[PDB]
């Protein structure tokens, strides 16, 4: 008579990588090797505005510039593991019989599956901050709505422009919160009215982004360059799939690793001697010296204007994705990850 | 310890992100009548007579945790 | 009082002042939130329904 | 092994207030959590000592002998870097306080709240609406000559809160605040009202007290009154021509040494628990000094 | 033209060269190759064991010039510190058969009774459990379960009875602190106690030793009083306090510091105090010394106390262990 | 790291020299400076301890206190070399003592400084002209057990001294003779007649702790009646019982509060300082110790 250790089995854990995630369509990805030194980054943008001429005697206005200016923000990100130090203690002895043999194998096994652990927090760590970051700078849908349509701030921001732009404010705060709750009323009119609410949510947004030309994800069939990225949880995204019925792709094309900016060069003088290091010091030395009497192109300045995001290989990414108006459009559920770590979504 | 450092600027210039409610899962709140005990918040105030003090005190309720709680986290109404 | 568009980049930037609790038994403040997502509308509109 | 921490800004503060913190490199000053990532509140002494509230100091040395401690490292815009100081090693640390005192590289330093301003020790940061306040070091004897005007201003205070006169609260303030260290005075700022944590202190001083007053020896009592009366010592410059009237009710006992003998083993096993409590903060050794450098190899 | 006077050229570079690295730390990770010799050379512990031989032993590096046992000869010795580790003082007494019970949880903690016979050989030694034997949930049931014949501890301490007396008991008793290894013999027990540094276990197979003392004992100081911060390091402490029944024996566990703990031991012994100084007893010049407090060193905080069956002859005790300790002895200093 | 010093000389050492450096060769001496190699002026308590001079003793337990041990290695014609002490690493140390005490192990060791005369602790080499002073080591409790017992001597010859009708000097001798340890009994000389000025090198531990005990009664009594407040400490009340009646009938009012203030503040002074002495702070652990080799395993 006899009892029998029938069975013996132990959890995998999955990588999970910031690239292959449909998330990583909304940002530009840089390897840039020693961040710790950048004290702090500036982008500065420079736009002119054109009037139209008028015949009343009204009092003109001049050409008009704007300069923008724009700062790098930072995000430190640290994981603790323990290790028994009777573990790293035998680890450097050797051998001397079989049994001794057994258990050095078991302990560098468990000391290498805590390090497993800790990249794959900072993993973790990883896409939770651009997570985070993206949800910093989201504001909501019914203050971005009556904004993103300039009819109502044709003539500008006075008193009672205000007094009835906080009114379709609440308004629409009455009306059209939680959508996808109403569809059950709505009836009939369910898909078309989650339609009109996505497109809503997709036109809302300013598309005016200074990488927009530049050849980032790409849907799997030919063209259709991706618009953007829904982030869901699991049960909504059943619920859209339900009315939306079909997907448009189920899978896209995107970046193999990222673009990788070196201080090499003058850079390493300019950074010696002063606080400060150019960005891209070959066109921008050819620009002012090199070449100082052409005028600039689009065209000219696309391959500037990407470092290293151009020259990347392709490859499939495994995401869901839809097409909304003529936008193709990923939807993603991250409620994986948050719910293994067992951290709230 | 495992470390790592991050860098982030916005690209274009105008809001590139939009957060909404889309369904209710749950309500909290209980939404109850439960008020605000004004004693526990002002324990210094107090009346003339301590007698009658105590005895207001003693009519009014005022002063823990619940044992059980059938509808949900009660929120404290004002008055 | 200041300007709408610096308004809403602080609502959903930085948490609302002196809300209430959550998953406890009563409504205390919360001085440090630990991952609290909560955000208010009613706080710039400065209403009650 | 590895030591060091970056606490992490959420949103990034102001020129004015990145040159203010990096006037201030070389710091001492406490944090409450020992990990690689700290936020900016449990940074410095702030969430203790408020802009509205009395100070209370010996709240404040409680405080700070449980937080660790961390030296100022790196001030940037928007993360600030400080190496921790673990309790078995060496460190070069560097002095540059505004009410500096001079340094031996005898004696041990001390930390302990500041006693002697709130303005000119804090650094207010509206970027993201926090204050720090940077604790203040000294040589042992000046720390443990603070404290005791400190007790001993709250006892008085508390006393002459029933006495006539204003001319006597004057001369309680007359060096008791008032720190007179070479070349200057320093004004502690004092509170106008002791209540906590004064009194749970200043009641264990009376037991103490109260414990040891039974068993005087005598003959010390007895000699005390004889060189008074004959002799003129500096330590003696206290009592004049005149000898007080409790040591003339209590001498009149004769001698007997095995008395006195056991007496002083007790008071001796009472003095030496009596040491342990009147620190209430860090110490710091210090074995090398420069005085081109300002700079201690504290331990 | 070249002179040559000082040897400082083509020499000391090589001298320098030895006394020149430090141990390494902050070392980069690459996520494709996820494990190196690299990332193991900043892993190694580098232990100090025996195998025996010649090569064996050499290779181990034990005949190591420094206190710690470095390997590869030459090599080796530059780490010129572990973290400021420090290797372990021993301590072996020699007991008679009877006073301490053969069966024990070899980390309980020990104490060392001082007698006065000159020039003496053998030295007493006593457990928390004999300590609360010759003081006279089921501590009382096992302590009485594994010590018998009171006169067989009360023959070492001719004293007790007097110097509990005078207040004069606590001090004749110096702390040790856990054990380490325990040798039996009929006649003459050797016991092997560790002092000032890590408590680990001599067995040549590697095994853990926490250090246990009764949950009867055990006093939380912490607990039952009460933002606020968290210090790495929390003290051991025991208190041996002279009641109305006698002497009676208890531990604390606490980060607040000396002040702090000074105040809440105050505190926690105030209705014990008002017991016994009162009406029963009036005041007398030996008789008024009360508690002495010494520490027994430091403790990894926020792990805290697993709660463990102590089993012998069938009979259970409730013991609080502690893992990852520090022994560090402190002088008494007298609480009233 | 490496930690050995050597300490050449000027001249040439005699014989007779050479052996009375073999004679307490494993023993334990205070080095001024941590350097390598350094002259002899540094390496005793000639700076602290000298013929022309009158010692003493608060000033010989600061220096103890503020310098650095170590422990002989080898004696030669013209060199000695020294191991230096630093904390937290172990040491053997030999007892070559001429006032000798019995060593227990796990016991506590003291270094406290040389009460007795010069042919005791002093080493004299002439062919610098220097004497080299060595701080006496002792087991804790002897140690205080000494230090209260020489202190009451010198408190009860002084009061003899002042007035001859208060002791009988047979007493004090046979009370203050003996010191029993641990069932060994050690008979230590008392100085015989000190001189009228303070020519011993006690007396001003004695003034100081006499000054205390003298102003404690004055203190106290004020301090326990300050801190009466709505609420205090619990035990405080069961203790104000303690006091004796004679002391509680002094009407706390004086010439001034002034007068008052300067007392209590220059008692807590002395108190403080005294606490501090009695603690004997350079204090070194034991793990073994063998008598026919007379080595302890410290550190």
């Amino acid at each position: 008579k006899f009892e029998v250790l029938l069975g013996v089995y132990t959890n995998a854990i999955q990588y999970v990588r910031f690239l292959e995630t449909a998330l990583a369509v909304s940002c530009v990805n840089t390897e840039f090797k020693d961040l710790s030194r950048m004290t702090d980054g500036k982008i500065q943008f420079r736009i002119s505005v054109p009037t139209i001429a008028h015949g009343d005697g009204r009092r003109p206005s001049k050409q008009r510039t704007f300069i923008v200016v724009k700062n790098c923000h930072k995000h430190h990100i640290s994981t603790e593991m323990e290790l028994s130090m009777l573990d790293l203690e035998i680890l450097h002895s050797i051998p001397e019989t079989p049994v001794e043999y057994a258990e050095y194998v078991g302990a560098v096994k468990t000391v290498a599956s805590a390090l497993q652990f800790g990249v794959d927090a900072l993993e973790r760590g990883l896409i939770n901050t651009v997570l985070s970051v993206k949800l910093r700078h989201a504001p909501p849908m019914f203050i971005l709505q009556t904004l993103a349509d300039p009819t109502f701030t044709e003539r500008g921001f006075s008193k009672t422009v205000k007094s009835d732009l906080i009114a379709m404010f609440k308004r629409h705060l009455l009306e059209h919160s939680f959508f996808l709750d109403r569809a059950e009323n709505m009836g009939s009119g369910f898909s078309q009215y989650v339609r009109s609410r996505l497109s809503e949510m997709v036109a809302a947004v300013s598309g005016e982004s200074v990488l927009k030309g530049v050849s980032t994800y790409t849907t799997a069939k030919g063209g259709e360059p991706v618009g953007g990225v829904f982030i869901v949880t699991d049960n909504v995204l059943r619920q859209l799939l339900t009315f939306l019925g079909e997907e448009a792709d189920n899978q896209i094309m995107g970046p193999s690793s990222y673009a990788s900016f070196v201080v090499r060069g003058e850079n390493l003088v300019t950074a010696v001697s002063y606080g400060r290091v150019m960005r891209t010091f070959e066109h921008f030395m050819a620009r002012i010296v090199d070449s100082p009497e052409k005028a600039g192109s689009t065209k000219s300045d696309l391959p500037a204007v990407a470092a290293g995001v151009e020259d990347q290989p392709r490859v499939p990414i495994s995401a869901a994705v839809i097409k909304l108006g003529n936008h193709a459009v990923a939807v993603e559920s991250l409620q994986k990850m948050y719910n293994d770590t067992q951290s709230p979504y | 310890e495992v470390h790592h450092e991050m860098a982030s600027i916005d690209t274009g210039l105008s809001y590139s992100s939009t957060m909404t409610p889309a369904r209710v899962a749950a309500i909290t709140t209980d939404m109850g009548i439960h008020t605000q005990d004004f004693f526990s918040v002002f324990p210094a105030e107090a009346f003339g007579n301590q007698q009658v003090n105590d005895y207001i005190k003693a009519k009014v309720g005022a002063q823990n945790g619940a044992p059980g709680l059938c509808h949900g986290q009660q929120a404290t109404c004002e008055i | 009082n200041r300007g709408l568009y610096n308004m809403v980049n602080e609502y959903s930037q930085r948490l609302g002042g002196h809300p209430a609790t959550s998953n406890t038994e009563v409504q205390f403040v919360v001085i440090a939130g630990t991952d609290v997502f909560l955000e208010q509308p009613c706080s710039f509109l400065q209403e009650a329904f | 092994m590895d030591l060091k921490v970056v606490v992490s800004l959420s949103s990034r503060l102001y020129t004015d207030e990145i040159a203010k913190m990096q006037q201030r490199i070389g710091c001492i000053l406490p944090l409450a959590s020992t990990h690689g990532t700290q936020n900016v509140q449990g940074l410095g002494l702030g969430q203790v000592y408020s802009l509205e509230t009395v100070p209370d100091y010996v709240s404040m040395y409680n405080y700070l002998s449980d937080c660790t401690l961390a030296v100022l490292d790196e001030v940037s815009v928007d993360s600030l870097i400080l190496t921790k100081i673990v309790p078995g090693q060496t460190y070069a640390i560097k002095n540059k306080y505004q009410p500096f005192f001079q340094w031996h590289g005898t004696g041990s330093l001390s930390v302990m709240p500041p006693v002697f301003g709130r303005e000119h020790a804090t650094v207010k940061l509206e970027s993201n609406d926090v204050d720090i306040v940077f604790p203040m070091v000294l040589p042992t004897p000046i720390a443990e000559e603070v404290l005791q005007k400190i007790l001993l201003f709250n006892v008085y205070s508390r006393v002459v809160m029933q006495a006539p006169g204003n001319a006597d609260m004057l001369d309680v303030h007359m060096h008791l605040g008032s720190v007179s260290y070479l070349g200057h005075h320093y004004e502690l700022a004092l509170p106008e009202v002791p209540g906590p944590l004064g009194l749970a202190l200043l009641d264990n001083l009376s037991l103490y007290f109260c414990i040891m007053v039974t068993l005087l020896p005598r003959a010390s009592m007895r000699l005390v009154r004889g060189l008074i009366r004959h002799e003129h010592h500096d330590l003696l410059n206290l009592f004049q021509e005149m000898v007080p009237d409790e040591i003339a009710r209590i001498d009149l006992d004769d001698l007997s040494v095995a008395d006195d003998l056991s007496r002083m083993r007790v008071m001796m096993t009472y003095l030496q628990s009596l040491a342990s409590l009147f620190n209430l903060g860090p110490r710091l050794a210090t074995a090398a000094y420069s005085q081109e450098t300002l700079t201690a190899t504290c331990w | 033209m070249k002179v040559q006077g000082s040897v400082d050229r083509r020499r000391l570079q090589r001298r320098i060269a030895g006394l020149l690295p430090p141990p390494a730390r902050r070392l980069n990770i690459s996520r494709g190759s996820e494990f190196t010799r690299d990332v193991r050379g900043l892993v190694e512990e580098h232990a100090q064991a025996s195998s025996l031989s010649a090569a064996a032993v050499w290779r181990a590096g034990l005949l190591a010039p420094g206190e710690v046992a470095v390997a590869g000869g030459g090599s080796g010795g530059g780490s010129f510190s572990w973290s400021g580790w420090r290797p372990p003082v021993f301590g072996d007494f020699l007991i008679h058969a009877s006073s301490f019970n053969n069966a024990e949880a070899t980390g309980t903690p020990l104490f060392q009774f001082k007698q006065s016979d000159p020039f003496s050989g053998v030295d007493a030694v006593f457990t928390p459990l004999s300590l609360f034997i010759l003081m006279n949930g089921g501590l009382t049931r096992m302590a009485n379960l594994l010590y018998d014949s009171p006169a067989t501890l009360a023959d070492l301490v001719p004293d007790f009875g007097r110097l509990v007396a005078d207040r004069r008991f606590h001090n004749f008793i110096t702390p040790v602190g856990p054990l380490v290894e325990n040798i039996k013999s009929t006649y003459l027990n050797k016991i092997t106690t560790v002092v000032h540094g890590p408590v680990v276990s001599k067995a040549i197979p590697r095994s853990t030793v926490k250090v246990t003392v009764p949950q009867e004992a055990f006093v939380d100081l912490d607990a039952w009083l009460s933002l606020q911060p968290c210090p790495a390091d929390a003290r051991l402490y025991v208190a041996l306090t002279y009641e109305e029944a006698g002497p009676r024996f208890t531990f604390f566990q606490s980060s607040r510091g000396h002040c702090q703990i000074m105040n809440i031991l105050r505190i926690y012994y105030s209705p014990s105090i008002m017991h016994r100084y009162a009406v029963v007893q009036p005041l007398h010049i030996e008789e008024l010394t009360f508690g002495a407090v010494a520490c027994l060193g430091t403790f990894s905080a926020t792990d805290g106390w697993r709660r463990s069956a102590f089993n012998y002859r069938g009979s259970s005790l409730p013991v609080v262990e502690i893992d990852s300790f520090y022994s560090n002895v402190s002088d008494w200093e007298v609480i009233l």
